[PDB]
Order: C-alpha cells, then structure tokens, then sequence
C-alpha cells in the first residue's frame, strides 16, 4: 500500500489461523502471535497478541 | 551446656553445641533423603508418565471421533467438533481430579448431538432448537447408547482418578518422609552420639552400634508405626491394577451405531417431533518394582545406622558421654497414617 | 412433653485438613431438659477418647482438627425420659487442596547439535488433592529450546 | 442561645432552654400516647379476645373428640385421649405462632391411632409397635383421610395464625408511634414553638396555627408516609375477615369415617400384617371500628396541632420568635413500613 499523508511503502499482512491450530497447541503460555517490521535501519516488534479458544 | 553431659573439662561451649545440633539435623535429613531418593524418583517418574499418557489418550480418541464424524456425518459438522471437544475437554477434566458427573457429560453430549441430526439429517429445513432438545430425553430417541456409555465411561474415569490421586498420595508421604522433624530429646541423643565426642577431645571415636540402635528406636518410634498401613497401600494398589484406553477408544463406534438406531426410526419419529414441536505393561512393572520397597518403614532404622558412621565391634567407642570399651545397654506421622488409611479405603471400594 | 422438631439441626460443612469445624445443635422443646448425643455415621462418639473432639455445655461439637475426626455423617440426637429425636444429619466431608512442587532439574538436550530439549516437571503433591480436593492450577511441565 | 432566638433581651439562659427542650420533648411524648391510646386499646383487646376464643374452640374440639371416641370406641381408650390431648396441644401451639408442621400433627396423630385399632379391634391378644406404626404409612391404611384432614385443617389453622400475627403487628406499629424520636431541629422548632415566648417575658402567649402547621409538617414528614400503608393494612385485614371452628368440630366425623373404612379391610389387613409384624360478629365489630381509624396517620398533625395550646385565629401569636398580629408564612419509620408491606402481601396473598 501507499499512504496519503507521505508518499512512503506501506506493508499490511494478514494470517488466519484456525480452531485446530490453538487445541493442538500445548506450550506453557497462551497461544500468542508477534509481528516484526524489517526496514534499511533495523528492525521492530508489535504487542504479543494471544489467541485464545472461549 | 544442655546437650553434651559434661563429666569434666570440654572444649565447646553453648554455641559449638547449637552448632554440632545444627549439623546433626542436617546429617539425618540427608540421610533419610538418600535412603528415599530411589523410591521417590520412580514413583514421581511413574506419575508424570501416566498422566501424560492418559492426556494423550483423550486426545487421540477425541480428534478420532472428529475425523469419523467428519468422514461419515459432514452434514452434522462443524457442530460435531464443538459438542465432541466440550465432551473430551469434561473428560480429561474429569480425569484431573475435578468435580465432574459423567452421566452428565453423556446426557450434554447427546442433547446437543440430537438436533443437528434432526435438521441435518431427518428434516434438512433451529429456535425450537430446546424443544428438540427435550425430545431427545423424553422419547429416548437414543434407546440404552446414553446408560451403556455412562457406565462404560464412568467405570474406567473413577478408576483412573483414584490412580493418579493415589500415586500423588505416594509421593506426597515420601516426601514428608525425609522432611520429618523430631523431639528435642531426639535431637540432643542424635547430636550425643555424632559429635558430643568431638567436645572431649576425640578425634576419630565412633559411636556404638547398640547405641545407634537404642538412639534410632527412640527417634522413629512413630516412624515405624507407618509400615502396616504403607504395606496396605501396597497391596491395595497391586489389586487395584489387576481399562480406560479401550472405552475412550471405542466411544466412536458405540457413537456411529446409536446414530443409526436413532435413523431407523426417522419415519414415525420426525412425525411425532414436528406434531410435538505398553500401558498395561507399565502398571505391571511399576507395581512390580514397588512390591520390592513394602520394607520400606521397616528397614528404615537399619539403613540409619549401617549407612553412618558406627563402631559396629561395640569396642572403644561413644555412648553418648564417654569413651568405653564395651557398651552396656507425632503429628506429621499421625497425617501420614491418615492420608494412607484414606487411601486404602478408596483402593479397597473400588476392586 | 418433648417435640418432634429440631430447634436447630447440625449443617453439613466442608473443610480442610486443618481447618476447625463447630457444629451446632438445638434440641427440641421439652421438659426436662433434653440431653444431647452425637452420633458418628450412627455410631456414638466419645469426647474423652480424643483430645480432638470435646462436648460443649451448650450442645456443640467442635473439631479443631480434621486429622484425630476425618469426614462423615455426623447426627444429633436429643434423649429425654419422654422418648428420642433425631436431627438431620449433617455431612462433613474434609477436602485437600492441591499445592504446587518445586522446579526440578532441566534435561540434557537431547539433540547433539542444533535444536535441543530441556524439561522441568512440576508434580501436584506438597499437598496431594484428598476426597475430591481441587486440583493443581497451572501448568506441570516446562520446556525450553537448548542450543549446544 | 442556640434554640431562641434573641430578638433583644431574653429571661433564660442556656441550661433554662435545655430545661425547655426536655419538657418540649415530654410534651410530645404525652400528646402521641393520647392520640394512639384508644387504637392501641382496642387492637390489644380484640387480640386477647380473640386468642382466648380460638384456644376455647381448641378445647371444646378436643373434648368432643375425647367424647366421641369414649361413646364409639371404648376399647381405643385411654390411648385415644393421649394421642387427641397430643394432637389437640399442637394445634394449640401452631395457632399461636410456634414453628409446628400440620401435615406432621396429621402423621402421628393417624401413626398413634392405628396400632391401637389392630390390638384392640382387629387382633384383640405391643413392642413390634414401631413395625404396625410403619404398616400404617406402608400400606395407606387410612385411605385418603389423612390428606383430606390435612388440607381442611391447614387452610383454617394458616387463616388464624395469620390473623393474629396482623394484629400484633398493627400493635406493635401503634406503640412505636408514640416512643418516636424526632431530628434536633426539630426539637428545637418544638421549643421555639411552646417555650421561647416565656424567655421574652410572655405569659399567655400561643402559637400560631400556620406555624404549628408548618412546625409539624417539617416533623412528621415521614410519619404522615405512614398512612397509605396502614390504610392498605386496614383493607386487607377486612378483605381476610370476609373457618378454624367448623374443620375443628367436624373433626371427630372424619375421624370416625376413617377409622369405619380401616375396619372395612381388616380381613386381609390383619393376615398380612401378622404375616409382616358470634365469633364472626367479634370480627366485623372490630374491622367495624378498626375502619374509623383508616386515617390516623393523615390526621394526626392535626391532632397535635388542635389538642396543644394554639392562636387558631392567626392574631397576637407566637411565630417563633417574637409576637407578631398576623402571621406571614425516618429509618424508625422504614421499619414500620417494611413490617406494613409483610403484613399487607400475606394478608393479599391469603385472601
Ligand atoms: C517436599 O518437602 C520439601 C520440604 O518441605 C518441600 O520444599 C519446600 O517447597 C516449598 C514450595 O511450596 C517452599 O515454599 C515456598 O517458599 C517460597 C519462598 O518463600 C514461596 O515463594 C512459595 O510461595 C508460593 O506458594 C505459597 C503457598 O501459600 C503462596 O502463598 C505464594 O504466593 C507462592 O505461590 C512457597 O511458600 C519451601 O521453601 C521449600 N522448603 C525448603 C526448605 O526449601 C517440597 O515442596 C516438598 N515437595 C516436593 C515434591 O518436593
Ligand atoms: C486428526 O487426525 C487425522 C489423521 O488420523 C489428521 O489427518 C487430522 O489433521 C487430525 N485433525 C485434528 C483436529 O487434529
Ligand atoms: C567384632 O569383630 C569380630 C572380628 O572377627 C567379628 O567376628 C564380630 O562379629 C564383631 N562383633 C559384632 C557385634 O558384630
Ligand atoms: C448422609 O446422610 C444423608 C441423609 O441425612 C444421606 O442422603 C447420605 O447418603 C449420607 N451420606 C453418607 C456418606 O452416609
Ligand atoms: C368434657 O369434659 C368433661 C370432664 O369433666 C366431661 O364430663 C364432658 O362429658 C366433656 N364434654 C361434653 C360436652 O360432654
Ligand atoms: C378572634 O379574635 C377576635 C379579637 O381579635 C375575637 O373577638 C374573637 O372572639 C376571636 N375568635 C376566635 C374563634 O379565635
Ligand atoms: C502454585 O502456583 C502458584 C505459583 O505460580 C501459587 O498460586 C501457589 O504457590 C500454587 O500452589
Ligand atoms: C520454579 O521456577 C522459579 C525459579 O526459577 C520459581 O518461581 C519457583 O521456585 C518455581 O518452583
């Protein structure tokens, strides 16, 4: 994508993730994802956002 | 002092005394870990295994029914996958030691199942939803599947949630084991006999082996009062074990087959509906290695003494006060004893 | 003249392995004064056999431990020159909560080289669940990635 | 001063007007008690009254019991006046308000019967009594008989014991009325009212009408929320009185039929157990004169107003605090309310 406000790259990146893939997790936490955004500088990480079964 | 009777000079005071008490505490607590450590190791090993192993089982069965309802009944997907976790999820649950009816979990299971069978399958064209719900209980559309499940289930659940709470029972009670404190005048004679000598001046003077043997029978008077109902426990166990596997294995099957008694009735039935509306082998090794530790609390004294240092000739040695040549001669407990005697009689009721 | 009706009939409780328990009992109207009795699962109890248990003057039972008196269906029961009347029986049943062990050593990794394995257990047994006593909360193992 | 206030100069210091406040607060006190003692009287005697008549009614049922049992049943006595004395004093004591259970009364009334009827009139030739006292219950010996006294006597005694729990609850309103403490302000508004007028100087001086209206009606604001609650009270009390003596005469009939139908089966029932083993115009006089005091709590300001010392012409009174020719212009009662509502929803309910 491109923004309006500046003329710069933007990168938007979706995934799924199904029911199956949290009941067959069984690790010590809750099933939490993490995005990381590569740039020319270096790199960041978003907020751990945990999918849980209700 | 209070502890070394002084029968002339000494070269300790009140502290080296505290001190030489200090370390005889933690000599005997290292001692009775080393003479429980090979028993605790196997039955912790055995308990974490079984667990792990019953977990696998549930779900194993679990996504097996999964995959069957999704091969011969897509039409009652996703909403098989919904009930049939909520159902396994109330088993290993159940399995875990919560406060869970099985009966319950088969008549939820089936009141759920019922009407997406009916929609689906018998009369494909949702808020009358709970009415079909009640027909599945008062017309018995499922005959005696529900009562044979029920009991099939509950038999093999019961009987595994009093194994796995018996085998944490074990290891809770050889834990405390090394843990035990013990009377003041225990700890005194224990200190007496270890280092007292040190305080005369002696420098290699073990004690005697009659005095260890007098001293431990003062200690673990109570201790040894754990041996018959550590012996019950025991046998308990071993008839206990002479499944849950087979049962959880087989719900599939016994599933399938009442959905199709249930379809040959569908005539008369959708009418009178819209008119209304390795692991046997582990157990066997595992008692059979626990068979050879029914001595434990018996043996318990002799271990104490042979595994410390003693002068077992009874010559030149300490009694406690000085150096002769030949020697002359409950709470925690009473929690171990309960904690045993309620297992044993969980383990006699079932088999 | 003595009544059918208990003035106040003992509660079934629940109640850990050191926890205290009173229960309390009201004996029916009557003249002369009704004499209280606790009956064990039918069975009388005797408050001089154990230090655990004692009889109050005001017709109460107290345990302050429930190791010396574990579980059962303790009843009340009123005796007078008139007849007996028994009370509703009240079941006590002594529950263990589950209590969380040590973090034992970590596994060698099992892998030589790359990804490896290294596992912590957790039992449920400093205390063991008794009669039906909630379970541990949380997870039992632990692992981690190990790289030699 | 801190209740007069000082126009100019004034005859009374400060412990002269506490002296004030303490007879202003004797003053009201008297004037309540007048204003509720014909009320109290009359709902005390009428309850008295009526628990004598009910526990007479008790005693000539018993005794016609007693009676009819000596005239038809000679060989059930003296049995039948020991179980008939014992079900008589119960009803006795439920009428007046103790936690007895009438279906119970019933049970062993028929339980002490039967045994009696199979030893003296069935089986004539005692410690298997307990067993004939279970053959009663086991086999329905009695038919329907026990349910029907049950309901015919229950619906009565419940009617009765309610009523009388109206009417002391009614006394216990009224003698809270006058024991009802007011706010600080307004015992100093009852002290500027009565009293003041003399720390001017004042003689004869009275209070203003207007004045003591407004005084009041700042006092009794919760008091006069009262009245549509206690109007409630009075409708129910006579919608309940438009009975407990007809059921407790026709008593020994039931009776006497009942013990008929047993002896009607005694031949199978002895093998297999051998094998085995003005009144009403009291209550409309009362809700009669009870109907004339529907407004007591709206008109009792008035009361207090017209029954003290008061300027009624509004011309050379006291306004408070000086002497004009014409004037210018609760959680106690919650209790009240909340035991008005109770009584007013059983007595609805009821009837
Ligand atoms: C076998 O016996 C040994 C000896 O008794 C025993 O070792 C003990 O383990 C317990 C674990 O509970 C230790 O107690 C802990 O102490 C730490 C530090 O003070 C606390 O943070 C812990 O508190 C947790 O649990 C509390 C329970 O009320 C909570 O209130 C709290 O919030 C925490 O969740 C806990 O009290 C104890 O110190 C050791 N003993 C020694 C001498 O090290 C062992 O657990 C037993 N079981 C097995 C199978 O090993
Ligand atoms: C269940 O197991 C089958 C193989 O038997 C597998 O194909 C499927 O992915 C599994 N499904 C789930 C929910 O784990
Ligand atoms: C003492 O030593 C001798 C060495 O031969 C041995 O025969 C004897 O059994 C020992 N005494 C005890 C009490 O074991
Ligand atoms: C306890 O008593 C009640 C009746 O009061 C009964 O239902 C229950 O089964 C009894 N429980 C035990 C464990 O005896
Ligand atoms: C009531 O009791 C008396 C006891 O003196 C008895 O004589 C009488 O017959 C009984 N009642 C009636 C109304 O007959
Ligand atoms: C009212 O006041 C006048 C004098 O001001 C007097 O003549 C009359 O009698 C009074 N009447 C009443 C009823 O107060
Ligand atoms: C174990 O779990 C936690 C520690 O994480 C505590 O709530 C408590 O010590 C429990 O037994
Ligand atoms: C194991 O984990 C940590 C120590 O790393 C503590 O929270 C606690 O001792 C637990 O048992």
């Amino acid at each position: 994508s491109l923004d309006e406000s500046s003329g710069l790259k933007v990168r938007e990146v979706f995934i799924n993730v199904t029911r199956q893939q949290v009941e067959d997790f069984h690790g010590p936490e809750d099933y939490w994802c993490q995005c990381v955004a590569w740039s020319h500088l270096g790199t960041s990480k978003s907020r751990k956002a945990s999918v849980r079964i209700a | 002092l209070q502890v070394c009777l002084p029968k002339g000079p000494t070269c300790c005071s009140r502290k080296m005394e505290e001190k030489y008490q200090l370390t005889a505490r933690l000599n005997m607590e290292q001692l009775l870990q080393s003479a429980s450590m090979e028993l605790k190791f196997l039955i912790i090993q055995n308990a974490a295994v079984f667990q792990e192993a019953f977990e696998i089982v549930v779900r194993h069965a679990k996504n097996y029914t999964n995959a069957m309802f999704k091969n011969n009944y897509p039409s009652l997907t996703p909403q098989a996958f919904e009930f049939v976790g909520e159902f396994f999820t109330d088993v290993s649950l159940y399995i875990l030691g919560s406060d869970i009816n099985v009966d319950d979990m088969v008549n939820e299971l089936f009141d759920s199942l019922f009407p997406v069978i009916y929609t689906q399958l018998m009369n494909p064209g949702l808020d009358i939803n709970e009415c079909l719900r009640g027909a599945r209980r008062d017309l018995k559309v499922f005959g005696n599947f529900p009562k044979l499940i029920m009991t099939q289930v509950s038999k093999s659940l019961q009987v595994t949630r009093i194994f796995l709470q018996a085998l944490n029972l074990g290891i809770e009670v050889i834990n405390t084991t090394d843990h035990l404190k013990f009377s003041k005048d225990c700890g005194r004679m224990l200190t007496r006999m270890w280092y007292c000598s040190y305080c005369q001046g002696l420098m290699m003077v073990k004690p005697c082996g009659g005095y260890c043997n007098v001293v431990m029978q003062g200690c673990m008077a109570g201790v040894v009062e754990i041996d018959k109902y550590w012996r019950e426990y025991i046998l308990s166990l071993e008839e206990l074990v002479n499944d849950m596997e087979n049962v959880l294995l087989g719900l599939f099957s016994t599933i399938h087959d009442s959905i199709q008694y249930v379809q040959k009735n569908a005539g008369k039935l959708t009418t009178t509906i819209g008119k209304l509306c390795t692991l046997s082998s582990r157990r066997r090794e595992l008692i059979q290695k626990l068979k050879s530790f029914i001595s434990f609390y018996s043996a318990l004294p002799g271990y104490i003494c042979s595994h410390s240092p003693v002068a077992e000739n009874d010559t030149l040695c300490w009694n406690g006060q000085e150096l002769v040549e030949r020697y002359s001669q409950e709470p925690v407990v009473s929690q171990i004893i309960d904690k045993l005697k309620h297992i044993n009689q969980l383990l006699r009721t079932m088999s | 003249y003595l009544r059918k009706n208990f003035e106040q009939d003992p509660q079934g409780r629940e109640v850990p392995i050191e926890g205290m328990i009173v229960l309390h009992c009201r004996p029916p109207e009557g003249v002369p004064a009704a004499e209280v009795e606790w009956l064990k699962n039918e069975e009388p109890i005797d408050s001089e056999q154990d230090e655990n248990i004692d009889t109050r003057a005001d017709h109460n039972l107290i345990i302050r431990q429930a190791r010396l008196s574990d579980s059962g269906n303790y009843t009340c029961m009123a005796a007078n020159i008139v007849a007996k009347r028994r009370s509703l029986s009240a079941t006590v049943v002594v529950y263990v909560n589950g209590g969380w062990s040590s973090w034992t050593e970590w596994s060698a990794c099992n892998v030589r080289c790359g990804r490896g394995w290294q596992k912590r257990s957790r039992t449920c047994t400093n205390p063991a669940p008794l009669n039906g006593g909630a379970f541990c909360e949380g997870m039992s193992v632990q692992k981690i990635t190990c790289t030699a």
